[PDB]
């Protein structure tokens, strides 16, 4: 068991301990696929108008 | 009224626990895929343990122990004995034994040709090495290879080997309990040393005896056997045999305690098992495999079946004894 | 987070106005419109039912409609009556003669614009509209015929708002005329289309209830009625008082909804009460959980064991353990676990508020998504093609511009509606 | 020194900030108005405790916190609190109507109305900040706010700050304390949106909180309060580091190096002792190698699971009060040979220690029992896969029916998201079981 790196201070103290060795998208492709979203609720809607009309 | 699934259809055993659980009029059988049980009589492969004891107001228990495999697969049951201290690389009580894989065995079989000493093993029997790792190979999986017992105990009239199977309930107290009846799994066929291809008379597997001369279903139970030890050696099973068998239960199920136990668990686990043992020659008795979905002997049904329901099932949900407790 | 109500015709009318006095009384309003109450758990949500008016005095946000004078000028003349705003007062005169024909196509045409107009001065004072809520039962001409054509109007202005109905089911044992199974029928498909929530207050429930389980021998209108009140103001219990909860019309549709046809709730409630007299022993939470998921609580006639519950809201009114509701509520699950589907995990929710309701101590309203509502809809199934095989009574319509056509369309919707309650009591 | 902007997102996540902003004022000293008398370097400094407060020329000590509701009612309690003048009201963020438990709500619909008024109020505070490390978000995964908007802020984020770190609390779902039964269709929405842009998250099941609160606390019905109490004492163990003097995780990267190696396996396990009810009026007080121990007990863990049955890639101990080196290495020994502590192969076996004299701070008048030492470890397990096996079968059930989709669909989703976001999930639980066996 390896104590390895204490480091102290006023607050406390820190150290590891070995017991053992070893064996993004853009901001346009956000607002496009965003945007497909509330294209695809408006023609849900203007169904819903239509139907109703 | 408690509640219950079942997954494992095959379940000789508890395809009974679940008929005699209904039987009380206290237990309620639900859909396999029914969350809201108590009681998961579970399948056998990919037991799904972490699901159990997440359901608000439901003490869930279940009938197997997860981790137990590592004592239920020839290959980890011989890695448990080397590597835990408990067992220890020298323990007593378990045939030599390496696990070899197909793509120090020949150490100690030299060690042993240099004393020309009996060399024969196990997976499949054979006495040159190049004749069995040949075999591994020609099946592609993981084998694990054991000195065979060249000097087993044989019963007469017959000249015959045996094993015994005896049936080891663990709670969800880890208290082990060993059931009183066991079972001698019986060759018919009078072991011949030379010709180790003479399976059925080398193996004593109730299937393979595809038999019924000498004791019914190749099956000799505990007042015959005791009776032949006491007229045959002046013996009796408890002091010859019975007394090594209740250490090594104990010494294996108390060495995966700590990797096994549900004692704090938000879920519970039993299980049980089936050590099946090897006695030689000269009265010292060995383990072979520890076996963990464990078929009982059809007599015995009626009786397991019930004590695993009074110790392991009503003991958590409630609505002399056929085991010894197994002390640790 | 206003919710507007709207209550039109006979029936709607006189449940309207049970409603709105039941929780003026629990929100210590008097008939003058002035608060005179206790807690101020009475007031944190006024709003949600309630405009505050000048003097601050409470203005319920209602609506009141019908095609004929009568009921409405009875309400004015209740005891509440002066409550209500006079310009919410929206009525014609001819009436429509328990003919749906006349309250969605003829008579109601000519008055429907009048009523969308109150509608939108109320929602143009509100700050956060939640939708609306409507009151009208299936089976006469006003609320029935009317009553649909309104949630078609709304729902094309205020598309994205909810719209909860509290529905009154006809039953031969409480009927004005033998039209009113055509009548629910084709109300019953406008229901499917344009509703988010509908309660169905069966009256042939009702009916039982008052006659087996309360013994009254001959039940009026007004004891189906307090019937009515009472589960009213329990569904609507989690929306107008502050509690962990504090729901809203659309989170209660998101959660109870699975399939957006199947969206008529059985309700219940526990302990069932006949007017007047009070019964002094209060209950224990046992007893409420009990009652309230049993059959003879339910106020749609349908046996719960004949379907699953998709899901299930309860709640319970009182000062009470929420431990013992805890488990309570866990224990009549896993004891009928059968009954709830497993393909919802944790489909049953439960929430509590300290004031109960007048005269009871403690009580239990329950709120029920379950496939076996499709005995209702093949009730009136029956009784539908009973007389349209012959073509019965059909002139009262045909009279009116409506084709058979439209009959066999409404017939053919309700049956496909109970075929899609029957997938799912198999799945 | 480096500043770390918390954002916290949804009722759970806000009522969690207040939580945890409450601690933090009661251990750094500060007031309820935001005065230190203990900092003299007024109007300003490079303190530690600088990384989570900016101070004002009037030497107030401000949260550098965002929060950020779709509806107004958690955060005007805010607004109106005790700690009300502690926050500036442009932090305090708020829409009108909420996201209805609906991932794809307040991820499309109401999302997209408010995540850019949200990235500007986050800007303003990257302005006052020299060296931004990077963000702390707090959200659940069940709402649809906390799991919905929090996933289009996560990509936005990932997009404006591409080279600062990001770094979750999430509260995942629980059934007992749970309004909602959509919660796992929304969970594995977002986390499938968000796993790439998180570095590291700990994961809190309401139902480990809520059984650590009746047991070890003897609260009958845990209430939020309970909980959010409770899960503060954890996080300000976890962030002390960067609020104080200190070698260990001391930036938002170390977090990430210390206990992340393979990247999408980022859902470290904390464990947390002892846990004492403030009622016992006689405590025996629990040593190093106790509470130490107890962290290797499941019914100690912010999630249930069970280690034993998994492998480790990483450990740290983060003690706080009265222990010093010597006692841990006792309880390290005398703990490694009694319990089953198996690491990957390529993972050294053995923990990073890091200790800090203050003892934990209880707010007055709460559930929690003052202690000499208290200890949380911080354990990269394979077992907490047993909580996205659990949480993707009750979604797998629900699925299968399409139960609730069009809810989904009616907002702008396609049912392709829902079997996206589940592959990765199955993606997800095939990598955990690779590394763990
Ligand atoms: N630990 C803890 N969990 C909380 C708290 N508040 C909410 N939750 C959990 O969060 C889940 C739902 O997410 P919420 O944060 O409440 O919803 P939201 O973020 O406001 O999003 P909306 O749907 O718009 O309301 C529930 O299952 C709760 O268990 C809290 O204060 N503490
Ligand atoms: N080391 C050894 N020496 C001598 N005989 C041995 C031996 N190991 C095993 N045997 C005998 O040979 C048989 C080998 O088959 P094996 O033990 O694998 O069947 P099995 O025990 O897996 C069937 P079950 O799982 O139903 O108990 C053993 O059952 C025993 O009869
Ligand atoms: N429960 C209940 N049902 C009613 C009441 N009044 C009418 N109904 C039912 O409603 C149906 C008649 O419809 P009604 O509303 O009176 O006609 P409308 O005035 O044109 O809307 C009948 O089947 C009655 O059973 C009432 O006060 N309570
Ligand atoms: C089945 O799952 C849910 C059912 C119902 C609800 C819910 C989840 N979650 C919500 O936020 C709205 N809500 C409720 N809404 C209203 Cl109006 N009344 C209620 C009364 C009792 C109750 F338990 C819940 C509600
Ligand atoms: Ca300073
Ligand atoms: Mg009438
Ligand atoms: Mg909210």
């Amino acid at each position: 068991m390896e104590v390895i790196e204490l480091n102290k201070c006023t607050s406390g103290q820190s150290f590891e301990v070995i017991l053992k060795p070893p064996s993004d998208p853009s901001l346009e492709e956000i607002q496009k696929k965003l945007e497909a979203a509330e294209e695809r609720r408006k023609y849900q809607e203007a169904e819903l108008l239509k139907h109703l009309a | 009224m408690y509640t219950f699934v079942v997954r494992d259809e095959n379940s000789s055993v508890y395809a009974e626990v679940s008929r005699l659980l209904l039987a009380t009029g206290q237990w309620k059988r639900l859909r396999k895929d029914n969350p809201r049980f108590n009681l998961m009589l579970g399948e056998r492969n990919r037991l799904p343990f972490g699901r159990l004891g997440h359901e608000p107001g439901l003490v869930q228990l279940v009938n197997y122990y997860r981790g137990a495999d590592k004592l239920c697969r020839k290959a980890s049951l011989v890695k448990l004995i080397k590597t835990s201290p408990e067992l220890s690389e020298s323990c007593t009580w378990f045939p030599e034994s390496y696990v070899i894989y197909p793509t120090v065995f020949l150490a100690a079989y030299n060690r042993r040709r240099e004393g020309r000493e009996g060399n024969v093993w196990i997976a499949l029997i054979s006495s040159e090495a190049s004749e069995l790792l040949d075999f591994i190979d020609e099946q592609g999986q993981v084998h694990v290879i054991q000195k065979y017992l060249e000097k087993p105990l044989l019963l007469e009239p017959g000249h015959r080997k045996f094993d015994i199977r005896s049936w080891v309930l663990v709670d969800h107290l880890y208290n082990i309990y060993l059931y009183r009846e066991g079972v001698l799994r019986t060759s018919s066929e009078p072991y011949n040393s030379a010709n180790f291809q003479d399976k059925t008379c080398h193996l004593t597997n109730h299937c393979i005896q595809k038999y019924g001369r000498y004791e019914e279903g190749n099956e000799m139970f505990f007042e015959e056997f005791n009776q032949y030890l006491m007229d045959a050696l002046n013996t009796t099973l408890e002091n010859s045999i019975l007394l090594q068998i209740k250490h090594i239960i104990r010494s294996c199920l108390m060495c995966i305690e700590p990797a096994i136990s549900t004692k704090h668990l938000h879920y519970q686990s039993f299980q049980l098992f089936g050590f099946d043992f090897m006695v030689d020659e000269e009265l010292k008795v060995w383990l072979i495999e520890v076996n963990g979905a464990p078929a009982c002997a059809q007599k015995l049904y009626a009786e397991l079946c019930q004590g695993i329901v009074d110790v392991a099932i009503s003991s958590v949900f409630p609505l002399t004894s056929i085991f010894i407790k197994l002390h640790h | 987070r206003e919710i507007v109500h709207i209550q039109a015709g006979q029936c709607g009318n006189q449940i309207g106005a049970k409603f709105w006095e039941v929780i003026s009384d629990e929100h210590g309003i008097d008939p003058t419109g002035s608060y005179h109450g206790d807690s101020d758990l009475q007031l944190e949500r006024i709003n949600v039912y309630y405009n505050e008016a000048t003097g601050n005095k409470y203005v319920p946000r209602a609506i009141l409609v019908d095609l004929e004078p009568g009921t409405m000028d009875s309400v004015r003349s209740g005891p509440f009556g002066q409550i209500f705003r006079p310009d919410n007062f929206v009525f014609g005169q001819s009436g429509a003669g328990n003919n749906w024909a006349k309250g969605h196509y003829t008579e109601g045409a000519e008055l429907v614009d009048s009523v969308l107009d109150v509608v939108r001065k109320e929602s143009e004072s509100c700050d956060c509209l939640q939708g609306f809520q409507l009151t009208h039962s299936l089976g006469g001409g006003t609320g029935s015929g009317m009553g649909t054509l309104l949630i078609s109007k709304i729902r094309e202005e205020y598309p994205d708002r909810i719209m909860n109905t509290f529905s009154v089911m006809p039953s031969p044992k409480v009927s004005d005329t033998v039209v009113e199974p055509y009548n629910a029928t084709l109300s019953v498909h406008q229901l499917v289309e344009n509703t988010d929530e509908t309660y169905c207050i069966d009256n042939e429930a009702l009916y039982d209830i008052c006659f087996r389980t309360l013994k009254l021998t001959t039940p009026t209108y007004g004891d189906l009625n307090h019937l009515v009140s009472a589960t009213m103001s329990g569904v609507t219990t989690c929306l107008r008082f502050p509690g962990q909860l504090n729901a809203d019309l659309r989170k209660l549709a998101v959660n109870m909804v699975p399939f957006p046809r199947l969206h008529f709730f059985m309700p219940g409630f526990a302990p069932l009460t006949s007017r007047g007299s009070q019964q002094y022993r209060a209950l224990t939470v046992p007893e409420l959980t009990q009652q309230m998921f049993d059959s003879k609580n339910m106020m749609a006639a349908c046996d719960p064991r004949h379907g699953r519950y998709l899901t299930v809201a309860a709640i319970f009114r009182g000062r009470m353990s929420m431990k013992e509701v805890d488990e309570q509520m866990l224990n009549v699950q896993n004891k009928n676990s059968s009954y709830f589907v497993e393909w919802i995990p944790n489909n049953v929710k439960t929430a509590v508020c300290d004031i109960p309701p007048r005269g009871l101590k403690m009580s239990a309203t329950f709120i029920g998504n379950s496939t076996a509502i499709q005995e209702l809809f093949k009730r009136i199934s029956e009784q539908f093609t009973a007389m349209f095989r012959r073509k019965a009574f059909l002139h009262w319509y045909t009279g009116e511009g409506m084709d058979e056509m439209e009959f066999t369309e409404a017939e053919s919707n309700m049956n496909d509606l109970v075929s899609e309650y029957q997938q799912y009591q198999d799945a | 020194m480096r500043e770390c902007i918390s954002i916290h997102v949804g009722q759970a996540g806000v009522q969690i900030g207040n939580a945890c902003w409450e601690l933090y004022c009661l251990e750094h000293g500060i007031q309820p108005d935001g005065q230190m008398p203990s900092d003299k370097t007024i109007g300003g400094g490079d303190d530690s405790f600088n990384t989570f407060f900016s101070e004002t020329g009037a030497g107030k000590h401000v949260p550098r916190a965002v929060f950020v509701d779709l509806e107004p009612t958690v955060i005007d309690e805010v607004r109106t609190g005790t700690y009300r003048q502690l926050f500036h009201p442009e932090q305090l963020i708020t829409g009108k109507e909420d996201a209805a438990n609906n991932y794809a709500r307040g991820h499309y619909t109401i999302g997209k109305e408010i995540i850019d008024l949200v990235l500007d109020r986050i800007r303003k505070l990257a302005d006052q900040c020299t060296g931004l490390q990077g963000f702390l978000v707090f959200h659940s995964f069940g709402g649809g706010t906390g799991s919905g908007f929090t996933s289009l802020l996560m990509e936005r984020l990932s997009v404006d700050y591409g080279k600062k770190s990001k770094l979750e609390f999430s509260i995942y779902p629980a059934p007992q304390v749970s309004t909602a039964v959509v919660e796992p269709y929304n969970s594995i929405l977002t986390t499938h949106t968000t796993l790439e842009h998180s570095d590291c998250a700990f994961m809190v099941d309401n139902e480990a909180i809520y059984d650590i609160c009746r047991r070890n606390l003897d609260i009958e019905r845990p209430t939020y309060t309970n909980l959010n109490r409770l899960i503060s004492q954890i996080v300000s163990s976890i962030t002390a580091s960067l609020r104080f003097d200190g070698a260990l995780n001391v930036d938002l990267t170390e977090f990430q190096t210390n206990l992340v190696p393979y990247p999408r396996i980022h859902f470290p396990l904390a464990t947390y002792a002892p846990v004492i009810s403030a009622e016992k009026a006689y405590h025996e007080q629990l040593s190093v190698a106790e509470i130490t121990n107890a962290c290797f007990e499941p019914a100690n863990q912010m999630v249930k699971c069970d280690p034993r049955h998994g492998k480790y890639m990483a450990c740290c101990l983060l003690y706080r009060g009265d222990v010093v080196p010597k006692d841990v290495n006792a309880a390290i020994a005398t703990i490694k040979t009694k319990r089953s502590i198996q690491f990957v192969d390529w993972c050294p076996t053995g923990f990073k220690v890091g200790i800090n004299y203050q003892p934990p701070t209880v707010v007055p008048g709460g559930d929690l029992a003052k202690v000499q030492r208290a200890v949380c470890m911080l354990s990269n397990t394979t077992a907490i896969a047993e909580a996205w096996a659990r949480l993707d079968h009750k979604f797998d059930l629900m699925y299968a029916k399409r139960a609730f989709v069009h809810w989904y669909v009616g907002e702008g989703m396609e049912e392709g998201e829902f079997s996206e976001a589940r592959e990765d999930m199955a993606a997800l639980e095939k990598d955990y079981e690779e590394v763990g066996v």
